[PDB]
């Protein structure tokens, strides 16, 4: 009761076999990812099994939208009926409209805590992946050590709570 | 000196008495056998798996996968270093794949190099004995130097579109194979060149250069739609599965064995040219080492998963029919290069006896392996209404 | 009819025109760089000739291997010490050359010019066969060696133990998450020009003084293809050397690549080789000054300058950091042997002598910790001690960096002693050192890797083990080990009396 | 025990510092060189030279000979272990000779087992590609299983050949050429009946028993003189020289170049055989390799002898007129098989072309350099008599 | 549509149809023997196969001596005794080997039936490769050893020496000179299976005893080829068993063949184990009485009786000559030490103990002769002393058997004091058994060899030395030398000091 497998883990795979609808579960894996994943995780209750969970998650979401979708669907249509091709030519818009680094960050940490596969399709994900990265990047390595980390420290927003350096 | 400055654990007295006083009386474990917990998928473990298995570091949140944990590094946004997003296929074991031909790195390395010591000596024999005069000098320069030519930019397409694969694989036996795959590939493409750089020594006007070959190819009308079809396989897809399924259960399948075999490995002999036949044999031997792990792979590992059997065939057989049109219509194309061809070369016959062999293999290969229904006949049909 | 044939050269010259254009002819990754497609590769090899010159040294190794070295029982007449660092050398290499098969492969998606792609290539290939070589020699020692265990098993027993997180951040995400270039950086310009290439030579040279003819006879047919791998990654800063994006971010990605490097290796690689070995061959500090300043922060780094490549601004800083700390990091090691797939043993007399005369104030502080815990039993399974804690009873808490996962304990090191943490929507996070802080700050996204701590919190020590399975074929008895000798090995139960159960160090500022 | 019971010199602490103890501080000479009093072919000696030249322990009455005094036991009657007189050519030096190849034991078996496994792997390839179904099957059960098979006896035959020069060659590289000019002729007919053995595994009914290709070679017409000469050419010649020379330099230079290259390998393929020019490509291609040596031994070093060039020459020419007579016989009844064929596969003029293609090589590369005087349509005109 | 192939036995099968029938279809050579028309092979090989499974073995060869062995520097440390032993050894069993490619080629020929024809091919092959080999040990010792002089050229320095002619009697001419069975019997049923394969091993023993890792890489790979050779030799006596002259012959040629073989090797070996090495393995005698009289006499050639092969009729003599027939021949062997291309050396006082324990008076007769020698100096160059005097000043001539070539004397030796003395057509003979006499008697025409004494009567020992080229690269130094140490090397002008003439000593006889 541990490491790979624990009553955590148990729970929720039983949590999972009791979805039976596209849709039911394809909401259960968005509200998943932004509730434990990244760093914007809405708490850290699950940090030792969300990576497991997630997958078995995307797991039930994958067959059934395979069985609910149609060949053209399953692969320009995400799971919850969007399209594919749309979102990312507008998430690559907004990065690139995006004013700064921190701006961009969000839009691309968001693109994927919504649209990771089995919801959109992963041709189009990796596709706006090496566009939204490529952005994010840029903007980021710019002048990469001018602030100083006292500074750093005040825009990431995070509470110092220890500090030493003789 | 004779003896060297340096002094050696194994061999210097002083210091192997020292190590042997340090050695246990027998060793602390009776189980001298590496990768003795890995599944053997065949009578006892084999060298090939106890070296290959589980050298990929994935965790268990990657079917499969051993470790724990999630990566140290990842790419700047949060994606991981290798994930379950980088391809639609979903299975309970991605180490349960294996090639059947077994091969790691040193098998593999020694079989082509004795493939390229064998050649050597072969096209010294070859020009030694003359055998070029029974080559018909059209053939020679319009055939080979042009539409055989240009065919490797074919393959040259096919192995770059092993690339993202290469980087994204989930698993060190599929990883290897893969790499395998287009490895050979682009041999081929080397080869397909080689040969026109040997006519190049032995024929005085022949020219090496791939200006022509290429231009076929880039500008061409009997290949323009099988150059699409590879853009399209290699540039278009982001998913490594698609493309390795694709590529080598679809279109080389479809395509690619009858513009090898179902035409050049059938017709340059009928010019007297034994030549290009060598080095078709080399692309169908490896065509049909690559086809056991393709098959090990999509059909006996994802398309038969204990868990995700169904899902995969759906998906497979959406790609199968993804693609199945730009290989037909890469097929078409390519149909109108028999009009080039001196009368009494070939018949209609015959071009319908072949194609059914080229479909019918892959029907019994490949789709029938995913329940992907085709039409022998029309398939046929579609490609043939090519034709002149 | 004079005998004819055609070369790789001759088939080579036509390479570069085997890549055309058309619209989505680019890299699937995201990249600032701009690689030119006009780029050319160093050596003109084709498939075919590739093989063939790797065929020739794997015959000469496998040949040594199976016939003259296994006569000579070369797989057991080499000292126990070096029989239990061969077990994370290779293994660890292993993966950092399997990793490269992923970046080389991500590389060659990555360049646009035919040769570029063909030179990453043929380092795809190489890495597939450096992974093998590296498996073989683990598969070689554990079939013939005086103790399997770990050998055999490292795929899965590594995963027990904190050392290995550190591993796959530098050879295994380093190489493949991120920039296309920056992965190129740690790979190639950093990891194997400044440590791998003279690491594996430097290695050979240990394990040849410690009885190891094994390592040599594969390592150095390793070595050979390494500069196959050094004409990669100085192609890669030459195709871009024109982008303009590379004067704004190439000497981020190189400092960013040279610390990430350096921050595991300095301590690490020091560590297996003054404490993993009998014979020594030469001081640690010796071998890092020259590596990494001269070699490579001199004279490779200095044939780059005409390139826009400068000395990291980290340089200075690391030579700091580094004198100790492969001393400090082993006693940490030494002190969490139980979470090991390997046997650790303790300093003897010479040895103390030894590092004392190389490492002057060493016996006062490493010296005097080491002989209180063998005093006190830290070898012999009855006496209920294991060093971690005395980590504890003497308040002096162990880190884990949340960037290179490299253990510290700020309040015992003789080297450094920062400390940094800080809390981000419900999560602790500890520091070593400014150039990781800054990274994490910048990126909190690219490092969410969960410590040893986080996962093991509440369990106790033997539940891990087994679960894990860190035991030997008898189901009882211990992988890894407080000493190197052939009786009083610990077993499961000697340690589950201890009752030892993890925390979360952080905690403690909560 | 872990350890062994055997202590090692090398290894073992105390003997190894018994070793070293009696060491000398450098190298009692400074010449590493074995063999170094060797006179070189090429530029530096050769590891080919070194391992073979004077292992043969010829007293300097054999020419070229270094050692001195008769042979410890000679035959009953007297005859000489080796001797002079066992071989009508003369030279200043039976040394000299030199494989232009450089074939020692390992590279020579290293290249044959490369081929031998790719032969293997291309197999494989061949019978799961089902190239097979295209093959006429006329050409496959009668003239590849009949007449290339009844070939194979042929081939045996010069092998065969060999054997009383295996024994009786005055000198280690001459011995060790022809040795292998013969063990490529056995792996030929080998070859040429692994094909047979093949076909009856991928060909429902094909019998790979020898019993046919067998009576027609002992019974046919066909292949009646070729019999005749190979009988003669192993059997009734005892000098090592003149069956070496007659059987490369006339015998297998014209009948079977004829046979391999000018009708299977020029054949085969018009039929959609693709198998056996794949074979036939390693029987030319060893063809070639012996060549080399052959025209080293006796044109290089015998015909060109400073002392004895005129005499050797005239008695390679009195050879190659004794045997161009069978020679053209065996051609002639060879013609015979060409009324075997499907209506329309070759004509007269064809054949005709093909013959002096052989004839013409013949003459530049064997004729000529012993100033033979031979009549290209002469010999032609003989052979085109045997055409039914 | 199944992946098929065809393996070696598939072919073979129809092997033995490849030959057909004509009048002249019969062997070129004489022989009272006629080999069954029908004789099978063991192993069912074709040309393929059989390059396939020795480039195999050949990989991990040269694998082992190009890569570990030689960074271990293996050709170096080996007792300097060793060293020179092996270059006897080796090329000495390089001319057997020589001669059995010829002497196969001759069965070849002789076997009528394909399969038995093909059995013999394969050897034929083998010992191509085997005189590859052996040259190869050569070849290595002189390009890395402590004394490349001899290894480097014994080709031609063999030929200055008596010990050479009497391996070319039982390795080179008794291998093809005779009738073909003959000949297969001194090779075959009697040289491999009596000596050669039991020797293989035992040499690999000595030398891996002596530091030599060398010889057994080599000779262990040669050792594996051996299976085929010895079912050679037995299907020789297969193919004619059924033959109504068999019963006749056989037994008379294998007693020759038997007497022939062990007339030189018994004193030969046991001289090159027990007097050139340093450590020993065991003690001759025991060696070989399990070798001639246990595994062979007993085991062997009991096996065959059923095809009307007996026991050797001079086995009894062979057994009562054997036990100090080399300490004979080493007194020899030292004694005309400058007519050879090795160094010998005076057996020390730890080796004479050894002797005297192994075999009781060896001290009373060898030890004090040698010791005697020593207080002559035989070993310093200034001496002028040469142990072939001290034969002459106490009247103990040397001779050598016109059939055998085995030198010695009579007077002094403790084994066989037999002399016979004839005049036949006005040439001396002389005879050292009742075998070899009875051979010339009855074969005067087969063995009219001349011997060093009468080839070399009336010459000065310098001049001979110096024609046949025993000398080092400095065109000074003797190649052979009365002492293995580094220093205080005779030159030939030393020889020259003592002006040392040649003369035949048959010609006292009136
Ligand atoms: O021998 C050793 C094995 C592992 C470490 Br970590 C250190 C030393
Ligand atoms: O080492 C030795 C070399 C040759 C003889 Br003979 C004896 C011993
Ligand atoms: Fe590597
Ligand atoms: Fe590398
Ligand atoms: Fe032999
Ligand atoms: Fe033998």
């Amino acid at each position: 009761l541990g490491i790979h497998s624990n009553d955590t883990r148990d729970a929720w795979v039983n949590k999972i076999a009791q979805l039976n609808t596209l849709e039911k579960a394809a909401e259960m894996l968005k509200q998943f990812r932004m509730d434990h994943t990244t760093p914007f995780r809405n708490s850290y209750e699950l940090d030792n099994d969300y990576l497991w969970i997630e997958a078995k998650l995307e797991e039930k979401v994958a067959v059934l939208k395979a069985r609910a979708f149609n060949e053209v669907d399953f692969r320009h249509k995400t799971a919850f009926g969007e399209d594919a091709k749309s979102v990312l030519d507008g998430t690559v818009a907004k990065m690139n409209a995006a004013k700064d680094k921190w701006e961009a960050e969000k839009i691309h940490i968001g693109f994927r805590q919504a649209y990771k596969p089995p919801i959109m399709p992963v041709n189009y994900f990796l596709d706006g992946e090496r566009q939204l990265g490529t952005r994010l990047m840029e903007l980021r390595n710019l002048n990469y050590y001018d602030t100083p980390l006292e500074e750093l420290r005040k825009q990431r927003g995070v509470r110092v709570v220890h500090l030493q350096s003789p | 000196s004779m003896l060297g400055e340096r002094r050696r654990g194994l061999t210097d007295p002083e210091m192997a008495a020292v190590i042997l006083k340090a050695l246990p009386e027998a060793p602390l474990d009776g189980n001298n056998k590496m990768g003795y917990f890995v599944t053997p998928r065949w009578k006892r473990l084999t060298e090939y798996e106890a070296l290959t298995v589980y050298a990929q570091p994935n965790a268990d949140w990657i079917a499969g996968g051993l470790d724990w944990g999630d990566w140290t590094q990842k790419f700047h946004g949060g994606r991981p270093s290798w994930g379950n997003e980088t391809t639609e296929l979903r299975t309970v074991d991605w180490f349960k794949h294996r090639d059947p031909l077994r091969r790691w790195h040193a098998p593999y390395v020694k079989d082509k190099a004795e493939e390229w010591r064998y050649t050597d000596r072969f096209l010294q024999g070859y020009s030694a004995d003359g055998q070029i005069r029974a080559m018909n000098p059209t053939w020679r320069d319009e055939f080979i130097n042009r539409y055989w030519g240009a065919f490797l930019f074919n393959e040259y397409g096919l192995f770059n579109a092993h690339s993202q694969g290469a980087r994204e694989a989930l698993s060190d036996v599929t990883r290897v194979s893969l790499a395998f795959w287009g490895f050979d590939k682009i041999d081929i493409a080397q080869m397909i060149q080689l040969e026109r750089g040997f006519l190049a020594k032995i024929v005085p006007g022949f020219d090496e250069s791939t200006a022509v070959p290429k231009a076929e190819w880039t500008n061409g009308e009997v290949y323009k739609s099988a150059r699409l079809a590879v853009e399209g396989l290699w540039q278009e897809v982001f998913d490594w599965n698609e493309s390795a399924f694709s590529v080598h259960a679809v279109y080389d399948a479809l395509f690619g064995q009858f513009v090898r075999r179902e035409f050049f490995q059938r017709l340059a002999p009928r010019f007297g040219d034994n030549l290009t036949p060598f080095f078709i044999n080399q692309a169908q031997t490896y065509f049909q080492i690559a086809k056991q792990g393709v098959q090990d792979l999509y059909y006996n590992c994802l398309g038969d998963d204990p868990e995700f059997s169904d899902y995969n065939r759906t998906v497979m057989r959406n790609w199968t029919g993804k693609w199945l049109e730009p290989t037909i219509a890469a097929l078409r194309d390519f149909m109108g290069l028999f009009a080039k061809l001196p009368a009494g070369t070939t018949d209609k016959e015959e071009i319908t006896a072949s194609l059914y062999r080229v479909v019918d293999d892959w029907i019994e290969d490949y789709a029938s392996r995913i329940d992907f229904k085709a039409d022998r006949d029309q398939i046929v049909k579609a490609v043939l209404a090519g034709l002149k | 009819r004079a005998p004819t044939s055609v070369n790789a050269q001759e088939v080579h010259r036509w390479l570069q025109s085997f890549n055309w254009d058309f619209k989505n002819n680019r890299t699937k990754y995201a990249t600032k760089y701009k690689m030119a497609n006009e780029t050319k590769e160093q050596f003109k090899l084709i498939a075919k000739e590739y093989a063939r010159m790797e065929a020739v040294k794997d015959e000469r190794q496998f040949g040594s291997l199976q016939d003259a070295l296994t006569r000579l029982n070369a797989g057991v007449r080499v000292h126990p010490k070096w029989n239990e660092t061969m077990k994370v050398v290779s293994n660890f290499l292993e993966v950092g050359e399997y990793n490269a098969i992923a970046a080389t492969g991500m590389l060659w998606d990555s360049a646009q010019a035919a040769e570029q792609k063909n030179g990453y290539l043929a380092q795809v290939l190489d890495e597939i066969r450096h992974t093998h070589q590296c498996a073989y020699v683990n598969y070689y020692f554990a079939k013939n060696g005086q103790d399997p265990a770990g050998h055999n098993d490292a795929r899965r027993t590594r995963t027990i133990g904190p050392l290995w997180k550190g591993m796959k951040r530098v050879f295994s995400d380093g190489f493949i998450s991120g920039d296309a270039v920056e992965c190129s950086l740690n790979l190639q310009l950093v990891g194997e020009a400044c440590f791998t290439n003279p690491l594996i030579v430097a290695v050979t040279e240990w394990a040849a003084a410690n009885g190891d003819e094994i390592t040599p006879t594969v390592f150095l047919s390793i070595e050979t293809d390494e500069l196959r791998h050094m004409a990669n990654g100085y192609q890669t800063v030459v195709s871009i050397a024109n982008d303009p994006a590379s004067a704004k971010y190439l000497n981020t990605d190189l400092n960013n690549a040279f610390w990430t490097q350096q921050k595991y290796f300095t301590p690490v690689l020091g560590m297996l080789f003054e404490y993993g070995s009998k014979f020594k061959v030469e001081p640690w500090v010796k071998t890092w000054d020259r590596w990494v300043y001269e070699d490579w922060g001199g004279i490779w780094i200095g044939r780059l300058g005409k390139y826009g490549v400068e000395s990291p601004r980290s340089l200075k800083d690391a030579k700091q950091d580094a004198y100790w700390a492969h001393h400090d990091l082993y006693l940490l090691a030494y002190a969490l042997w139980p979470t090991g797939f390997f046997r650790l043993a303790l300093p003897d007399q010479e040895e103390m002598e030894w590092f004392e005369a190389n490492y002057p104030g060493w016996y006062d502080h490493y010296g005097k910790i080491y002989e209180e815990w063998r005093a006190r039993g830290c070898e012999d399974p009855s006496s209920g001690f294991i060093p971690l804690m005395w980590f504890i009873e003497n308040n002096h808490p162990i880190y884990i960096d949340r960037v290179s996962q490299v253990p510290f304990c700020p309040s015992l090191a003789k080297g450094a002693s920062t400390l940094r943490v800080h809390e981000y929507n419900g999560e602790m996070h500890t520091f070593s050192d400014q150039w990781g802080e800054r990274m994490w700050l910048a990126e909190p996204e690219r490092y969410e890797c969960q410590n040893i701590f986080e996962q093991y919190e509440g369990r106790e020590l033997s539940e891990v083990i087994a679960e894990l399975h860190g035991l030997r074929s008898d189901g009882k008895t211990l992988i890894a080990q407080p000493h190197v000798r052939g009786d009083k090995l610990w077993t499961l139960d000697d340690i589950k009396r201890l009752n030892c159960v993890f925390k979360n160090p952080v905690k403690a500022f909560n």
